[PDB]
């Protein structure tokens, strides 16, 4: 029954600026006897276990850079990244360990950078695929920011609904951009009933939309 | 020195049971308690409970009584998590985490599904027509995950591997791509190295204009 509540739930901060995450406990995690706060902070990147950054509220774990610090006491706590760096993109969790363990809900930290136009590319289905008889047309947006992007598929300039699935990479830890793959899927049949396959893209890094098309063979 | 090493991924059908192991080394096993932690895909960390590694006495969080049992084999310094009557929503990464300090397992993916192991099909996304993008499409594999490198991991710069998507077939699919100089295309070779361990499907497709 110690509830941990982190805020905000997600946060975008500019490279070089101060990132601040808050954790609040529903009861004190300060142990009277030893004046220690039983609170830790963790950084989790995808595919990995969480990695401990801070414990006893303010003690920095070995090997962790000086830009991370923890402070606060009792029931209110702060994690501070003094000067954010591209590699800091991650989910951050507080943990109380005074009375059992309770993790906070986690805080997704992203980097805020300058607008960046996507590089659009289109890729027709392979011959090898079409033999088994399905068509996967792949549109790729590459190295844009921000995340927001629209991808409309056009077959003979007929707008497509319900047959494309999108997917977005995590923010890249070196240059702070996203990439987005859209796949249009059709039976071999339907792919033969049409000619011009196009994907049209909308963004803020574009005064007007960008198309890439091919003609079926 | 200190290491917590867990067992490998598991695909289970609803109703069955599973037994994840966590083998500790580099310290006196029985001097430190062991925690279990569950992370459902895309979700937060959630404490499952603790085991006293000296007495064997397990303590369970409120949300994990009934189907969950913690046990030890002190003689090989190993903690075990046993989940019974598996449901789809027990699909999660499970972690062992030691009392006091930074030590976590690498985690064990448990997937609960009726569907069968099925290896992908790999398909090039060849370049054509400054910079030219090329890639691979990895289609109709189950379950997650798959890995991808470029040129046995010589080309990592510029690489972007995409999160899988679940298609309405109930099979996964994903693309991996990379942008290169458009002069390099004739001269330089590009191979995407694809691995799906659940079905042993390992593939080194070449990609050319």
């Amino acid at each position: 029954d110690i509830v941990m509540t982190q805020s905000p739930d997600s946060l975008a901060v500019s490279l070089g600026e101060r990132a601040t995450i808050n954790c609040k406990s529903s009861q004190s995690v300060l142990y009277s006897s030893n004046q220690m706060n039983y609170l830790a902070w963790y950084q989790q990147k995808p595919g990995q276990p969480p990695k401990l950054l801070i414990y006893w509220a303010s003690t920095r774990e070995s090997g962790v850079p000086d830009r991370f610090s923890g402070s606060g006491s009792g029931t209110d706590f702060t994690l501070t990244i003094s000067s954010l760096q591209a590699e800091d993109v991650a989910v951050y969790y507080c943990l109380q360990y005074l009375s059992s363990w309770t993790f906070g809900g986690g805080t997704k930290l992203e980097i805020k950078r300058t607008v960046a136009a996507p590089s659009v590319f289109i890729f027709p289905p392979s011959d090898e695929q079409l033999k088994s008889g399905t068509a996967s047309v792949v549109c790729l947006l590459n190295n844009f920011y921000p995340r927001e992007a629209k991808v409309q598929w056009k077959v003979d300039n007929a707008l497509q609904s319900g047959n494309s699935q999108e997917s977005v990479t995590e923010q890249d830890s070196k240059d702070s951009t996203y990439s987005l793959s859209s796949t249009l899927t059709l039976s071999k049949a339907d792919y033969e009933k049409h000619k011009l396959y196009a994907c049209e893209v909308t963004h803020q890094g574009l005064s007007s939309p960008v198309t890439k098309s091919f003609n079926r063979g | 020195q200190v290491q917590l090493v867990q067992s490998g991924s598991e695909l289970k059908k609803p109703g069955a049971s599973v037994k994840v192991s966590c083998k500790a080394s580099g310290y006196t096993f029985t001097n430190y308690g062991m925690n279990w932690v569950r992370q459902a895909p895309g979700q937060g960390l959630e404490w499952m409970g603790w085991i006293n590694t000296y007495t064997g006495q397990p303590i369970y969080a409120n949300d994990f009584k009934g189907r969950f049992v913690f046990s030890l084999d002190t003689s090989v310094s190993t903690a075990y998590l046993q989940i019974s009557s598996l449901k789809a929503e027990d699909t999660a990464v499970y972690y062992c985490a030691r009392d006091w300090g930074p030590y976590w397992g690498q985690g064990t993916l448990v997937t609960v599904s009726s569907a069968s192991t099925k290896g992908p099909s790999v398909f090039p996304l060849a370049p054509s027509s400054g910079t030219a993008a090329l890639g691979c499409l990895v289609k109709d594999y189950f379950p997650e995950p798959v890995t991808v490198s470029w040129n046995s991991g010589a080309l990592t710069s510029g690489v972007h591997t995409f999160p899988a998507v679940l298609q309405s077939s109930g099979l996964y699919s994903l693309s991996s791509v990379v942008t290169v100089p458009s002069s390099s295309l004739g001269t330089q070779t590009y191979i995407c190295n694809v691995n799906h361990k659940p079905s042993n499907t390992k593939v080194d497709k070449r990609v050319e204009p």
